C-alpha cells in the first residue's frame, strides 16, 4: 500500500520496509578514502561467508510514473571488473513469484525505447568506492503496485561470491527537476546537494571546464573522467609510436563518462582508437562501442557515433566529430560504453589522445610568444617542450629531445582573404650543418586529413605568377631565427582551418627546431609592409622601420651595391648567402675570385633592402657549369626583386641554363615598378642535383645609376 | 671556457644541449654525457626488466614483449591451496600456478607472514595536511582551529575572511600578492640592499634589514612606502644580517649576522639587545621561530652545513640536520604539525624534517624548478619558494611534491618570503606578563625558555653584552 519507502540503515533494519534478506548483516563496508574523507555510515552488507541465498526483498509498494528508486552500491570494493555473481536490480509485480530485471539492456543489435543503455546489474570492479546509482519509472510502462529486490544468487557451503553491499534506499516520488542529476533526492521535497552544487533544487555551481585532454599520463587520479569501468593504462598495441594509452582488456562493465563540461560553443570531439587489439581479424560477434551524451548529469542519453568492429578495425584510426547542437550545454558529459548481455567480451579494444574543445564563434586570430603552452589553442604538440633556445626572445616551442614523433597542431581558426600567416622559425643554430626540412601544412576536417600549405610553382608552369618551392623551412637559410610571412592561399579559407609543423619520420634526433612569436590571423594592415609584426592588432615595427603600418624608414638605405666577391660575404651587402662560398674553380668569370653556389642544400643570395628611386640598373656576371651543366630548364636561376621586405617577389630574369657556358655580362633596366624605397633582390636556384653539380657563379654585381664625372 | 646556462659541458671541451644528457646517445663521442647517469627502479610493485624499463607486474610472464629489448620474455623472468579455509591466508588470495600467494587490500596491508593487520596511517606526516586520526583498515582527516573542511577538494582551508598574502623582497622594493584575487601590489619603493624580512600580521607590521645602511627597520604595511613612517629599530653594531624573525607572542626580533657572525635578539623597539650565539657560526642564512614551545630554529652553509635549534634564551642549542646538506638557505615552519621546511641551494633540493629531528622527506627534487632557491613559505596545502635562476616565485602541493604551478615571474632578485596571514601567527600566553612581578622580574631582557618537560622554567633573564647576569638571576652586575 504505501507511497514511499526510506532506510538508512544506520540505525539498525528497519521491519516493515523489507519481506526478508538471506545473507546480509548490518555494518561497515568499503570505508576506505585515500584522501581521508571515509564512509562511516552503515549499511546492508551481503559478505561472501554467509551461506544460501544473497539478496534482499522490499514489501509491495504503490507506485505510478514519478517513482524513483534511488541507492548507494557498492560491489566488490576493488578495480578487478568481473562478470561473476552480478547484483540484479529486479521488480515482482506478482506478489513474488517471479522476477525480471527493472531496466533492460537496450542497444542496436524487450520492452526497450530509442535510447541505450545497459541493464540494472552492477558488476564487480567497476569503481573502488561507493557509487550512486537511479532508476526513472516514466517510460517502464509501471503503474499500481510492485515489489524490488537486489538480487545476487542462491550459494552453497565453501562457495565464496563477491562480497557486496548496499546503503542510503529510496523509493518514492521524484524531486523538483531530479535535483539536476547532482543531488540525492529525499521524500521527494528535498534535494540533498552534491559537493559544488548549491540551491534548493542543485542548480547553483562553478562554471565548468570548456576543454578537455588526457594523453594518459602517471597521474590518473585528475576529475577528467567520472569512472574508467574495466579500463587499465597500458603501452600494449600503441597506435602513437610508442605513447601511453588507455586499454580496454578486462570482462565486466566497460564505459568511460567524462566530467560535466562546458560544451555550449564546442566544435569537436577527438581520438584514437583502435576496435582489435592483435594479428588477425576480431570476430564479427563482438559488441561495437557506443560514443554517448548526456545532457542531464546521466539520467539520459543520446548517441553520437555507433563504433563497430570489422576486417579494417584492426589498426589504430583518428577519429574527429563535429559536435551536434543538441550537444552543446553549460553541462554536457560524454561516455564511451561496449554493451554486453552477460557481461563477457570476446575482443579487447584501446584508446588514447582524447581532446573535447573548440570555439565555434568564428575566431579569425591565433596569437603565441610562448610565455604558456596553453593547450587549448596547441591541441597536441609530441616532441616539443616549453623553453628558451638559440637566444629566442623569451621561450619558443621547441624539439630538441629524443623522440620519435615530432609536430605540433593547432586549433581550428577562420581564414578568409585577410588571413596570413607569421612565424619565427630556427632549425640547429649552428649545432648541425646538415640538410632537412619541417612539413608546414593545414586542414579543413579537424585534422582527418592534412594538405601541404604552399606547393611547387616554377616558371615552367605557366600558370604560376608568384613562384616558390613547397620546402619553405629549410636547415641553412633558417639556421638562426628569422621570420616567415605567407599570405594565406584560398584553398585554407574556411570557417575552421587548422595548421600543423610536421617533422616526418626518419630523422636524427639532432636535426632540431623551434618555433616562436606565432601570428595567424587578419589584423594590422598590409601584413606590417614586411618590417613588422603583428601584436595584439598593432604592427611591432622592426628596427629603423616606423610608421603606423611600420613603412615609413628612419635611417638612410643604401642607393647602391657593388661587391667584386674580394673578401667573404658582407652583411652590409648581403641579407643571406646560402650554398655559395668564394672561390677560382670557375676560371675568370669577370676578374678574380667570385662566388660560386655549389652547395649540397640550398642556392639563395639576397641583398639588403636598397633604396632604388633614382637608380638606373642591377648588372652583373653570371656562368653556369664549372663543374657540372644544368640539365632541366628549372635548374635555371631565377632573378626576383620585394619591395614588402620578402613577403612576395616579382620576377625580373629568368637565366636559362642552356646560355652562359662561357661568362656573360648581365645588364638591365630597372623597371619603374623596382624603383621604390625599400627594395631587396634575390637569385635562387630552385633545382639540383645535389653538392657539387648543376653549379653556377655570380662576379662584379653593380646596381647603381651613372657617375658624376670631373 | 664554460658552457651556455643550458648545455652539458663534455669532458673534451665541448657543449651539448643538457637535454642530452643521460638519454643514452653518446652525443659528446666519448661517452661523457651517458656516465654516472641514475639507474631506475619503478613505482611500487612494478617490475624492473634487465634494461631498467618500466612495466605492470601483471604483463610481465604473458608471452608478449613490453620492455624494449624485450627481455621480460626469457626464463629468467618468472616461476586452489587457496579457496578452502582459505589455505592459511586471512583475506584476499589468489592461487599461483608454482605456490599459492596471499595479499591484502586498502587500508590494511601490513602483513607478517600473509597475514593482514591495519595500516596506521598517522605514522606518515604528510598523510593528511593537518589532523589524523587511524581507524581499522581507514583513516580520517580533520581541521585545526580556524580551519574549514572544504568538501568537494581534499583540503582543510582556512575560515573565510582576510585572504592569505605572499610578502617578499626584490632586493631593491618590496612587492604584496594577493591570493584569492590577484592583485599584484609595491608596498615598498626604493630600498638599496634588503634580503631580510618577517612581519607582526596582528599590529600589521613589516620588519626588514637592509645590508648597506646597516640597519633594520619596521614600519605599518598602510605606511611602509612614505620614508618618514619608517623607524630606525638598530641603527649600530650590524654587519650583514641576512635573516629575520619576529616573535609576535613576546615582542622580540631575532636576527643572524654573517658578517659578524652572530645571533642575536632585541625588543621589538630596539631598545634592548643580546647576542645569544658567536661560536661555530660560519655563513648563518635564515631563522625562524616558534614562540608556542620556546625554540629557534636557523640554518648556516659554512664547510660544514647545519640547520640548528636552540631555545628563545638561547641554550639547549643542537644540531638537527647535517647529513646531505650542502647550501641550505631557506627555513620555514608548520608551527601546529610541528614540522619544519627547508630549500638547498647546491643539492637543488626542497626537504622537510620533525621538529624533533626525525622523518625526514625530500618533497622535491628538480634541478629545473630548484636552480637557485632562497625564500619558502608555507601554507594551508602548498609550499611556497623562490629562485634565483628562474627569476620566479613557484608553488606546490607540500604533501607529495607534485602540482608545481609558477606564481610570479619576471622577478630580478627574488629574496625573501613570507606568508601574511592572521593563522600563521596563532595567540599564545606571554609568562613574562603573567607574572608576580612585572617584566618576570628582569632588570634587562625576559626571554622565554624552552619547554622541555611540562615543568621547564618558563622564562630566565638576560643582561647587555658588556654585563653578566647576578646572582639573584634577574640583576643585571656591571663590570
Ligand atoms: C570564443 O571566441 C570569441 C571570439 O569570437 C570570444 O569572445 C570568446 O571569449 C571565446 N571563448 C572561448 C572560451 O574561447
Ligand atoms: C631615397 O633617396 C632619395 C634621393 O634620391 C631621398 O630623397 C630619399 O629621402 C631617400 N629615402 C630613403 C628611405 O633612403
Ligand atoms: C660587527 O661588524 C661591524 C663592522 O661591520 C663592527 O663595527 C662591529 O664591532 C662588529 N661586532 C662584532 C660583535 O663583531
Ligand atoms: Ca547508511
Ligand atoms: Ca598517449
Ligand atoms: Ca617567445
Ligand atoms: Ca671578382
Ligand atoms: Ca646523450
Ligand atoms: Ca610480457
Ligand atoms: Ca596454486
Ligand atoms: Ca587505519
Amino acid at each position: 500500500n504505501p507511497v514511499l519507502l526510506l532506510d538508512t540503515f544506520d540505525f539498525g533494519p528497519r521491519e516493515d520496509n523489507w519481506f526478508f534478506y538471506p545473507g546480509g548483516n548490518i555494518g561497515l563496508y568499503c570505508p576506505y578514502s585515500s584522501k581521508g574523507a571515509p564512509e562511516e555510515d552503515s549499511a546492508m552488507v551481503f559478505v561472501s561467508n554467509e551461506v544460501g541465498e544473497h539478496s534482499i526483498t522490499t514489501r509491495d509498494l504503490s507506485v505510478n510514473e514519478n517513482t524513483i528508486i534511488q541507492f548507494e552500491i557498492n560491489v566488490g570494493c576493488s578495480t578487478d571488473s568481473s562478470s561473476a555473481d552480478p547484483v540484479r536490480l529486479e521488480f515482482s509485480r506478482d506478489f513474488g513469484a517471479t522476477w525480471h530485471l527493472l531496466l533492460p539492456l537496450c542497444y542496436h543489435s524487450s520492452l526497450c525505447s530509442t535510447e541505450h543503455h545497459p541493464s540494472s546489474t552492477y558488476y564487480a570492479g567497476t569503481t573502488q568506492g561507493w557509487r550512486r546509482e537511479v532508476v526513472h519509472f516514466g517510460k517502464l510502462h509501471l503503474a499500481g503496485s510492485v515489489r524490488f529486490r537486489w538480487y545476487q544468487g542462491f550459494y552453497p557451503a565453501g562457495s565464496q561470491p563477491v562480497t557486496w553491499a548496499i546503503d542510503n534506499v529510496y523509493i518514492g516520488p521524484q524531486c523538483e527537476e531530479m535535483c539536476y542529476g547532482h543531488g540525492s533526492c529525499i521524500n521527494g521535497t528535498k534535494c540533498i546537494c552534491d559537493p559544488g552544487y548549491s540551491g534548493p533544487t542543485c542548480k547553483i555551481s562553478t562554471k565548468n571546464p570548456d576543454f578537455l585532454k588526457d594523453d594518459f599520463e602517471g597521474q590518473l587520479e585528475s576529475d577528467r573522467f567520472l569512472l574508467m569501468s574495466g579500463g587499465k593504462p597500458s603501452r600494449k598495441c600503441g597506435i602513437l609510436s610508442s605513447g601511453n594509452n588507455l586499454f580496454f582488456n578486462e570482462d565486466g562493465l566497460r564505459m568511460l563518462v567524462t566530467r560535466d563540461l562546458d560544451l555550449s560553443h564546442a566544435r569537436f570531439v577527438q581520438f584514437f582508437m583502435r576496435l582489435g587489439c592483435g594479428k588477425g581479424v576480431p570476430d564479427p560477434r563482438s559488441q561495437p562501442v557506443l560514443l554517448q551524451y548526456s545532457l542531464n548529469g546521466g539520467l539520459s542519453w543520446s548517441l553520437l557515433q555507433e563504433f563497430l568492429f570489422s576486417n579494417s578495425s584492426n589498426v589504430g584510426r583518428y577519429i574527429a566529430l563535429e559536435m551536434p547542437l543538441k550537444a552543446r550545454s553549460g553541462s554536457t558529459r560524454l561516455r564511451w560504453w561496449q554493451p554486453s548481455e552477460n557481461g563477457h567480451f570476446y575482443s579487447p579494444w584501446v584508446i588514447d589522445q582524447i581532446l573535447i574543445g573548440g570555439n565555434i564563434s568564428g575566431n579569425t586570430v591565433l596569437e603565441d610568444d610562448f610565455s604558456t603552452l596553453d593547450s587549448r589553442k596547441w591541441l597536441l604538440h609530441p616532441g616539443g617542450t616549453k623553453m628558451p633556445v638559440c637566444g629566442s626572445t623569451g621561450d619558443a616551442l621547441v624539439f630538441i629531445e629524443k623522440a620519435s614523433t615530432r609536430y605540433v597542431v593547432t586549433t581550428d581558426i577562420a581564414v578568409n582573404e585577410d588571413s596570413f600567416l607569421q612565424i619565427d622559425f630556427a632549425a640547429s643554430c649552428s649545432v648541425t650543418d646538415s640538410c632537412y626540412a619541417i612539413e608546414l601544412e593545414y586542414s579543413v576536417d579537424l585534422g582527418l586529413s592534412w594538405h601541404p600549405l604552399v606547393r611547387d610553382c616554377l616558371p615552367t608552369n605557366v600558370e604560376c605568377s608568384r613562384y616558390h618551392l613547397q620546402r619553405i623551412l629549410v636547415s641553412d637559410t633558417f639556421n638562426k631565427w628569422t621570420r616567415i610571412t605567407l599570405p594565406l592561399p584560398s584553398y585554407t579559407r574556411s570557417q575552421a582551418t587548422r595548421f600543423r609543423w610536421h617533422q616526418p619520420a626518419p630523422f636524427d634526433k639532432q636535426q632540431t627546431w623551434a618555433i616562436d612569436n606565432v601570428y595567424i590571423g587578419d589584423g594590422c594592415l598590409d601584413m606590417c609592409s614586411g618590417h613588422g609584426r603583428c601584436v595584439q592588432g598593432s604592427c611591432v615595427c622592426d628596427e629603423q622601420w616606423g610608421g603606423l603600418y611600420c613603412d615609413e624608414p628612419e635611417t638612410s638605405l643604401p642607393t647602391q651595391l657593388k661587391d667584386n666577391f674580394n673578401r667573404a660575404p658582407s652583411n652590409q651587402n648581403w641579407l643571406t648567402v646560402s650554398g655559395g662560398k668564394l672561390s677560382t674553380v670557375c676560371g675568370a668569370v669577370a676578374s678574380g675570385l667570385a662566388l660560386h653556389f655549389s652547395g649540397g642544400c640550398s642556392r639563395l643570395l639576397v641583398t639588403v633592402d636598397l633604396n632604388l628611386t633614382n637608380a638606373e640598373f642591377i648588372q652583373f656576371y653570371f656562368m653556369y657549369g664549372c663543374l657540372i651543366t644544368p640539365s632541366n630548364r628549372n635548374q635555371g636561376v631565377l632573378l626576383e626583386y620585394s619591395v614588402n621586405g620578402g613577403i612576395t617577389w616579382n620576377l625580373l630574369m629568368e637565366i636559362f641554363y642552356d646560355q652562359y657556358s662561357k661568362p656573360g655580362f648581365v645588364n638591365i633596366l630597372l623597371p619603374p615598378d623596382a624603383k621604390e624605397i625599400a627594395t631587396r633582390f634575390r637569385w635562387w636556384q630552385p633545382r639540383h642535383d645535389g653538392l657539387d653539380q648543376n653549379d653556377w657563379a655570380i662576379d662584379n654585381v653593380l646596381i647603381s645609376r651613372l657617375e658624376n664625372l670631373y | 671556457k664554460e658552457c651556455e646556462k643550458d648545455q652539458f659541458q663534455c669532458r673534451n671541451e665541448r657543449c651539448i644541449p643538457s637535454v642530452w644528457r643521460c638519454d643514452e646517445d653518446d652525443d659528446c663521442l666519448d661517452h661523457s654525457d651517458e656516465d654516472d647517469c641514475p639507474k631506475k627502479t619503478c613505482a611500487d610493485s612494478d617490475f624492473t626488466c634487465d634494461n631498467g624499463h618500466c612495466i605492470h607486474e601483471r604483463w610481465k610472464c604473458d608471452g608478449e614483449e613490453e620492455c624494449p629489448d624485450g627481455s621480460d620474455e626469457s626464463e629468467a623472468t618468472c616461476t586452489n591451496e587457496c579457496l578452502h579455509n582459505n589455505g592459511g591466508c586471512s583475506h584476499i588470495c589468489t592461487d599461483l600456478k608454482i605456490g599459492f600467494e596471499c595479499t591484502c587490500p586498502a587500508g590494511f596491508q601490513l602483513l607478517d607472514q600473509k597475514t593482514c593487520g591495519d595500516i596506521d596511517e598517522c605514522k606518515d606526516p604528510d598523510a593528511c595536511s593537518q589532523i589524523c586520526v587511524n581507524y581499522k583498515g581507514y583513516f580520517k582527516c580533520e581541521c585545526y582551529p580556524g580551519y574549514e573542511m572544504d568538501l568537494l577538494t581534499k583540503n582543510c582551508k582556512a575560515a573565510a575572511g582576510k585572504s592569505p598574502s605572499l610578502i617578499f623582497t626584490n632586493r631593491h622594493e618590496v612587492r604584496r600578492i594577493d591570493l584569492v584575487k590577484r592583485n599584484y601590489s609595491r608596498l615598498i619603493p626604493m630600498l638599496k640592499n634588503v634580503v631580510a624580512l618577517d612581519v607582526e600580521v596582528a599590529t600589521n607590521r613589516i620588519y626588514w634589514c637592509d645590508l648597506s645602511y646597516r640597519k633594520i627597520y619596521s614600519a605599518y604595511m598602510d605606511k611602509a612606502s612614505d620614508p618618514k613612517e619608517q623607524e630606525v629599530l638598530i641603527d649600530e653594531q650590524l654587519h650583514s644580517p641576512e635573516g629575520l624573525a619576529v616573535d609576535w607572542v613576546h615582542k622580540h626580533i631575532y636576527w643572524t649576522d654573517s658578517g659578524n657572525k652572530t645571533i642575536s635578539v632585541a625588543t621589538v623597539d630596539g631598545g634592548r639587545r643580546r647576542t645569544l650565539f658567536s661560536r661555530n657560526l660560519s655563513e648563518p642564512r635564515a631563522i625562524a621561530v616558534d614562540p608556542l614551545r620556546g625554540f629557534m630554529y636557523w640554518s648556516d652553509w659554512g664547510d660544514q652545513a647545519k640547520i640548528e635549534k636552540s631555545g628563545l634564551n638561547g641554550v639547549d642549542r643542537q644540531t638537527l640536520v647535517s647529513d646531505n646538506i650542502e647550501w641550505p638557505n631557506g627555513i620555514t615552519l608548520d608551527l601546529l604539525s610541528q614540522r619544519l621546511y627547508w630549500v638547498d641551494s647546491k643539492l637543488h633540493q626542497l626537504s622537510s624534517i620533525d621538529f624533533s629531528g626525525g622523518n625526514r622527506k625530500t618533497l622535491i627534487s628538480s634541478t629545473d624548478f630548484l636552480s637557485h632557491p632562497f625564500g619558502i613559505a608555507v601554507f594551508e596545502d602548498k609550499v611556497f619558494w623562490t629562485d634565483l635562476e628562474n627569476e620566479a616565485i613557484f608553488s606546490a602541493n607540500r604533501l607529495n611534491g607534485l602540482e608545481i604551478s609558477i606564481l610570479a615571474e619576471n622577478l630580478n632578485n627574488p629574496h625573501d618570503i613570507v606568508i601574511f596571514h592572521e593563522l600563521k601567527q596563532p595567540r599564545a600566553p606571554d609568562a613574562c606578563e603573567l607574572s608576580v612581578q612585572p617584566n618576570g622580574g628582569c632588570e634587562y631582557l625576559c626571554l622565554p625558555a624552552p619547554q622541555i618537560s611540562s615543568h621547564s622554567p618558563k622564562y630566565t633573564c638576560a643582561c647587555p653584552d658588556t654585563m653578566w647576569l647576578g646572582p639573584d638571576m634577574k640583576r643585571c652586575y656591571r663590570a
